[PDB]
């Protein structure tokens, strides 16, 4: 059934699945038009697909051409998310094909488990946590590549760089919500307190720093406090 | 008029006949039901004064055989029974109905009420929903199971109504799938009128069926595929219009002859607000809906 903080280790043993977070799918830019009323521009969107162990993200890039003549442009976009997940669980050898595809927002199970009714044996799962992957284009290479895009594509990614070579699944996916958590919150702040220091480098295939272990230590601390910082600050404690 | 006598009355038990009811007290000389309407289907049934727990009944016609009633202690229940002797049948007849131990089957002449729950109830569809086919009648109760309930187990005693599943590949065209899970006409008039039911008559009947058998032994299964079916008419963008406005007469009489203090049970909140005020079809129960809002404005 639905996924919560009782079954949390779950994500980390062998058996395959998926995150699909769809937040970040359909966006737009809200602007006045020359009569003054309101008028929407969509930009580029990304479907946000992640294998927790792995750390394997399938980025599918929502190209604006998607929505040109389209109605009810929110609701399609619920359902062109559970069609190209579809797609992709379909384009994986059998021996990958995920055994659950847990959705991180529960108005995404209706279209996924219609849109997979040729996997009958694959469970389409909600979640009650409160993971913070709409911060995914706070990751500089996330946004760019998908700002730059001209058509549909396909971008591979391990989210977790090379942290495996070191600490375990669970730890990973840790760092990652984390960081992502402090990105959410205050992204000015997350992003200065992961840049600041200009000896510490991004790969060219990674997307955070090289940190060495002690610095990472440094990192999630920093993190930490940023997010207990903001909170007080939202609710005056 | 027809009648279906009664051997005798070992226990006392609540029968109901159609919509009506009475009460009869242990081996009190009761022998039967006088003055029945040939023309439509009829359901006689029962409730034991000592279990008030299993109601069950029998549905049945006059046209197609001589039907009666005899207790058997063996099993504790009324069993209907077919006479096959002719002869032997009008004579038992006519002796308890002179001795007058019969109740009259209470029809104002008023009243369309049995016509408008019945009729497009026809009892060669039933004796397919209900598969025993050394009888002329079907037998139910509160606790039998469907077919779609048994997938999801013993098949005698199953209700093999049509299977409604709005997450199938039966219901969803592969490529349209946002489009018919949305606005279900194809399921509707394609797979199920043209295709499983053939005529929107059929349809109409084994949802009014399956009302009845929720009505009158609070079979939970048989609540489902009404629901479903009402479902499946009010989210479709494309209805016959004859379809619609006879529905708005269907549901109407099936609300109001409703008991009002089971409504809980038998109405499920949500596919009524969605055919009412969400669906396609919000406009066009207005029956339907006049009815709900003065009779259950709470449910809603």
């Amino acid at each position: 059934g639905a996924m919560n903080s009782s079954n949390y280790a779950e994500l980390f043993n062998n058996d395959i699945k998926l995150f699909v977070d769809d937040t970040n799918v359909y966006r737009v830019t809200v602007h006045k038009t020359f009569e003054g009323n309101v008028a929407t521009k969509a930009i580029n969107g990304c479907i946000f697909t992640l294998n927790p162990k792995t750390g394997h993200l399938f980025l599918k890039i929502i190209h604006t051409s998607v929505w040109a003549g389209q109605k009810r442009l929110s609701q399609l976009a619920k359902w062109k998310t559970a069609e190209e997940v579809s797609a992709l669980v379909r384009s994986l050898p059998k021996e990958e094909q995920p055994k659950q595809i847990i959705v991180t927002r529960k108005a995404m199970l209706d279209p996924l488990e219609v849109h997979m009714l040729d996997f009958p044996n694959i469970a389409i799962r909600p979640t009650e946590l409160r993971l913070p992957f709409s911060a995914a284009m706070s990751i500089d290479k996330l946004s760019d590549v998908v700002m730059k895009a001209t058509e549909p594509q396909m971008v591979l990614f391990n989210i977790y760089d090379d942290w495996l070579d070191r600490i375990s699944s669970y730890t990973a996916f840790s760092r990652l919500t984390l960081l992502l958590r402090a990105l959410k919150t205050n992204e000015e702040s997350a992003k200065m307190i992961l840049l600041s220091d200009p000896t510490i480098t991004i790969k060219s295939y990674h997307l955070w720093p090289s940190f060495t272990d002690e610095q990472w230590i440094t990192i999630e601390s920093q993190m930490r406090d940023l997010i207990l910082t903001e909170y007080g600050r939202k609710y005056n404690v | 008029m027809n009648t279906v006598p009664f051997t005798s009355a070992p226990i006392e038990v609540t029968i109901g006949i159609d919509q009506y009811s009475f009460n009869v007290k242990e081996n009190q000389p009761f022998h039967g039901i006088k003055d029945i309407p040939i023309g439509h289907v009829h359901v006689i049934h029962f409730q034991h004064a000592d279990n008030s727990s299993m109601r069950y009944g029998y549905w049945f016609d006059c046209r197609m055989g001589n039907f009666y009633i005899q207790y058997d202690p063996k099993d504790g229940l009324y069993k209907m029974m077919e006479e096959r002797d002719g002869a032997k049948f009008e004579n038992i007849v006519h002796n308890f109905k002179e001795r007058q131990m019969m109740v009259s089957y209470p029809k104002i002449d008023e009243d369309d009420t049995w016509y408008n729950l019945t009729e497009f109830v026809q009892m060669d569809k039933i004796r397919k929903i209900v598969r025993k086919d050394e009888n002329q009648f079907s037998y139910v109760d509160s606790s039998m199971t469907t077919v779609q309930e048994n997938e999801l187990s013993d098949p005698a005693h199953s209700l093999n109504y049509t299977v409604i599943n709005f997450k199938s590949r039966e219901a969803i065209r592969p490529g349209h799938e946002m489009e018919d899970f949305l606005d279900k006409s194809y399921y509707l008039n394609t797979v199920m009128l043209q295709g499983i039911f053939k005529n929107s008559s059929n349809y109409f009947g084994e949802l009014q069926f399956a009302f009845l058998n929720a009505m009158f032994f609070g079979n939970y299964g048989s609540s489902l595929q009404w629901h479903a079916m009402i479902e499946l008419i009010c989210s479709s963008a494309t209805v016959p219009k004859h379809m619609l406005d006879k529905l708005d007469e269907i549901l109407y009489y099936q609300i109001k002859t409703l008991p009002e203090q089971y409504s809980d049970i038998l109405l499920n909140e949500r596919v009524w607000n969605i055919c009412l005020y969400s669906s396609f079809q919000k406009n066009s129960l207005h029956n339907t809906e006049k009815i709900m809002e003065n009779k259950y404005p709470e449910l809603l």
